[PDB]
C-alpha cells in the first residue's frame, strides 16, 4: 500500500513540472516580446 | 536680349504653368502623405506605451 | 508505517497540486495576454 | 501682342518656381521615403515576434491537447 501513493507523486508532480515548463515558456515569450516593444521606443 | 518665337513662348510659358501646378499638387500629397506617416507612428507608439504597460502589470504582479 | 503511509497524500495529493493550480492559472492569464498582445500586433499589420 | 520682354521674364520665373518646387518635392519625397523603410523594417521584426507567438501557442496547444 506503499507504491500506490508513491506512483501519484510522480504523475502529479509530472503535470505540475510540465505546467512549470509551459509557464517558462510563456514568461519568456512576455519577456522576449514586451523587451522588443521596449525597443521601438529606443 | 535677343527675339524669340512669340507664340512659342507663350505656348510655353503655358506649359510651364500647367507643369508648375502638377509639380506642386505633387509636393502637397507627398507632405500630406508625410504628415499622416508622422501621425500614424505617433500613434502607434501611443499603443505601444500601453501594451509595454499592461504586460508590465501582467508580469510584475504575478 | 502509517507516519510514512499518510506523509505522502500530505504534499502529493495537496501541496503538488496546489501549486499545479495556481501554476495553471499563471499560464492562463500569461496566455490571454499573449494572445490579445499579438492580436495588438496583427492589428498593427493590417 | 504680350509684350515679349514681360513674357521672356515670366518664363524665367515660371522655370525657376518649377526647379524650386520640384526640388521640395524631392526632398519631401526622400524623407517620406526613409520613412516607409523604417515601417517596413519595423513590420518585418512585428512579423517575427507573431511567428514566434503563433509558434509557441500551437506547441503548447500540441503539448496539451494532444
Ligand atoms: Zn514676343
Amino acid at each position: 500500500e506503499l507504491q500506490q501513493a508513491r506512483t501519484e507523486v510522480e504523475t502529479a508532480d509530472k503535470w505540475r513540472l510540465e505546467c512549470i515548463d509551459v509557464c517558462s515558456v510563456l514568461t519568456n515569450r512576455l519577456e522576449e516580446e514586451a523587451g522588443f516593444l521596449n525597443s521601438l521606443l529606443k | 536680349g535677343g527675339s524669340h518665337d512669340c507664340a512659342k513662348v507663350d505656348l510655353e510659358n503655358a506649359e510651364l504653368r500647367r507643369k508648375l501646378i502638377r509639380t506642386k499638387r505633387a509636393f502637397e500629397d507627398t507632405y500630406e502623405k508625410l504628415r499622416m506617416a508622422n501621425k500614424a507612428k505617433a500613434q502607434v507608439e501611443k499603443d505601444i506605451k500601453n501594451q509595454i504597460l499592461k504586460t508590465h502589470n501582467v508580469l510584475r504582479n504575478v
